[PDB]
RNA sequence: CGUAGCUGUAGAUGAAUGCUAAUUAUAGAGUAU
RNA sequence: UUUUUUUUUUUUUUU
RNA sequence: GGAAGCUGGAAGACGGAAUCGUUAUUAAGCGCCAGGUAGUCCUGGACACUGAAUCC
């Protein structure tokens, strides 16, 4: 904890590692800008477009 | 040039009793006019049964797995009866059946025996039809909102950009 | 004689089933995608019957100038002696149309 | 003509008179493999499949007969048979 | 001459990890995924159990398991004829990633959660 | 692709893009 | 891009590619050995 | 380029 | 209907005779796609590289 280091501590018990949790925030914003497929059962419908 | 569907080309759902769709020696029909519907002949019946029980022990072993078993292997039954249609046991008896008006088509048959048991109970299957009734009223209000539309936003609407906010 | 006057073509019984199946494949897009999205979420591959009379497969190139089913392209609409008198009679110019090129 | 149906059906039963044997050691050619192609059955894929288990090279000469070296090699064709 | 991957050595089918050195094609990692199940299901925590006979390693080199690791792998490289010209196939390692990483399957090398990456 | 030219293209094809396809027969 | 150049194998008497218990893809439906 | 590279070529374009 | 794995002892080294024609980036080989409004050909259309000889 000391001064600086009071979230670090914290994150490591919860089970945060500098790997993971790093690639999820990058992920958070890109599907917030971006579309929300992501390769699901039964998505495939939506995309063609009508004739 | 070939064909459309291969399902035609395959023997569908068992009729139990088989019969002679062609008719020789049938009726008129009569009535079953106005209805339009599954119209109402007089032909013959021909019940047939299988009873394992006369095979062989060869023949047996090999079908009894196949019949009492998880699933269902050749359909459960042997090919045609080349050999065993000596254990086959067959009784000819009068039925009916029905049929489409304009699709010609054969739905089902009774046996002549199950004809005189409807009409000794006509009483009980007469009564039977008043319970219907009384739910009627009540399915008739839970199946009238079986429908699912989006929520209406015009509301005969306004033309809010800036102006009008002080009419509001 | 007197070529034809190509803006009204003649009757064709043939002709116009071909438009009657547009009309009702498009008010039945939307019930085809249902189709194929109830199958798919479950995991299973079945049969569409319905959609043999209203599918998009059933319609197929046909020639306005006519009403034949064969040598129609998707550029210019007409067969070969449809495209022949267009452009003979002088209304493809504007268009940009110079017969001077092989 | 038609007569060439029936002798060349000798040729058939003979590879039938041929068998009882874990496998035809003997061939024509000096690589193994390319021998072990002539039992029925074997192919291109399958010859060297088997010679996989041998830990051998794959252009390796035959080596000497053994009552215990048979045993090894007729254990990995059952295997690779199963497919 | 007949080099595989053409004149810039293209390879469209295999992917990189970002931990330690090691790479291999799409066609193990049917194999490898099916292989580390009894890990995966434990992670998460019948109709669920179904492909617990796929595990055992040797039924994988039968004639069964054979077939069985094809129908999964659609051989995505093969097309359409008409899909010539610009219309071209592309690396799907895009795909392959992202269930490779969400399974939290681990490596071979060195046992590690997701770490897997395009390359 | 039914004659010897045509098919053969998509194995060569396919050799390009990082894969090892037996070529062999036909 | 293909026959490349270059360079390993058997300086093929034995390279013919059709037959099929069996899967890959499009499509509402192309199935049974 | 003596701390430089580590290599075959296409059917529209540096207006 | 198209392609692929495995398996492989389908019928062919016959004839130097004869009939279809090429005015040289011709002839002979090899490789690619554009359209045919889901897939779906060894033909037709269309581009590019190696490219010899004769008395025509």
């Amino acid at each position: 904890m000391r001064r600086l280091a009071s979230p670090s501590l914290r994150r490591l018990q919860e089970g945060q590692t500098p790997h993971s949790m790093r690639k999820s925030a990058v992920a958070d914003a890109r599907k917030k800008i971006f579309g929300y497929a992501c390769g699901m059962p039964g998505e495939e419908q939506w995309v063609r477009p009508l004739q | 040039t070939r064909g459309f569907r291969w399902d035609l080309c395959q023997r569908g759902r068992r009729r139990w009793v088989h019969i002679n769709y062609p008719p020789r020696n049938r009726s008129t029909v009569q009535m079953l006019d106005e209805s339009h519907e599954k119209l109402v002949f007089v032909c013959n019946g021909y019940i047939d049964r299988l009873d394992p029980r006369l095979l062989p022990e060869r023949l047996r072993k090999r079908l009894e797995r196949n019949r009492k078993a998880a699933l269902t292997r050749f359909d459960g039954k042997l090919p045609w009866g080349q050999a065993v249609e000596s254990a086959i046991k067959r009784i000819h008896t009068p039925c009916l059946a029905f049929a489409q008006a304009h699709s010609h088509h054969l739905l089902e048959a009774f046996s002549m025996a199950e004809v005189l048991e409807i009409e000794k109970l006509i009483p009980e299957i007469r009564e039977a039809f008043k319970a219907s009734k009384a739910k009627l009223a009540e399915q008739e209000a839970q199946d009238k909102f079986t429908r699912h539309v989006s929520v209406d936003l015009v509301d005969l609407k306004e033309d809010p950009v800036s102006f009008p906010f002080t009419l509001k | 004689l007197n070529p034809p006057p190509i803006a009204f073509p003649s009757f064709n019984r043939r002709c116009q089933k071909d438009w009657l199946a547009r009309r009702a494949f498009a008010e039945n897009e939307v019930n085809g995608r249902i189709y194929k999205n109830v199958y798919q979420n479950l995991g299973f591959k079945g049969p569409i019957p319905i959609l043999n009379k209203v599918g998009q497969y059933r319609i197929r190139m046909r020639c306005i100038s006519g009403g034949y089913s064969r040598g129609i392209f998707r550029f210019t609409r007409m067969a070969r002696m449809g495209m022949l008198q267009l452009a003979r009679e002088g209304w493809l110019k504007k268009y940009g149309y110079r017969p001077g090129l092989f | 003509r038609q007569a060439k149906k029936q002798t060349k059906l000798a040729a058939k039963n003979a590879r039938k008179m041929k068998e009882s044997k874990g496998l035809l050691l003997e061939g024509k050619k000096t690589a193994l493999c390319m021998n072990l192609m002539q039992n029925t059955g074997i192919a291109w894929y399958r010859s060297l499949q088997v010679c996989k288990h041998l830990e051998m090279h794959r252009r390796a000469p035959v080596p000497r007969v053994t009552a215990g070296f048979r045993e090894k090699v007729t254990q990995a064709v059952a295997v690779v048979k199963l497919g | 001459a007949r080099r595989v991957g053409g004149i810039g050595r293209r390879c469209f089918l295999t992917l990189h990890c970002s931990a330690c050195s090691f790479f291999f094609q799409t066609s193990d990692a049917i194999k490898l995924i099916l292989t580390q199940q009894h890990h995966i299901l434990r992670k998460k925590g019948a109709s669920k159990f179904s492909l617990l006979p796929l595990a055992d390693a040797s039924l994988l080199l039968k004639r069964r398991g054979a077939l069985v690791l094809r129908s999964l792998h659609g051989d995505p490289l093969v097309g359409s004829r008409r899909q010539r010209g610009e219309f071209a196939p592309q690396a799907p390692t895009a795909e392959m990633a992202k269930m490779l990483n969400k399974s939290c399957v681990p490596c071979p090398r060195c046992k590690r959660e997701g770490r897997w990456e395009e390359g | 692709c039914m004659n010897k030219k045509n098919r053969l293209a998509l194995r060569k094809r396919r050799r390009r893009m990082g894969e090892r396809v037996s070529l062999r027969y036909r």
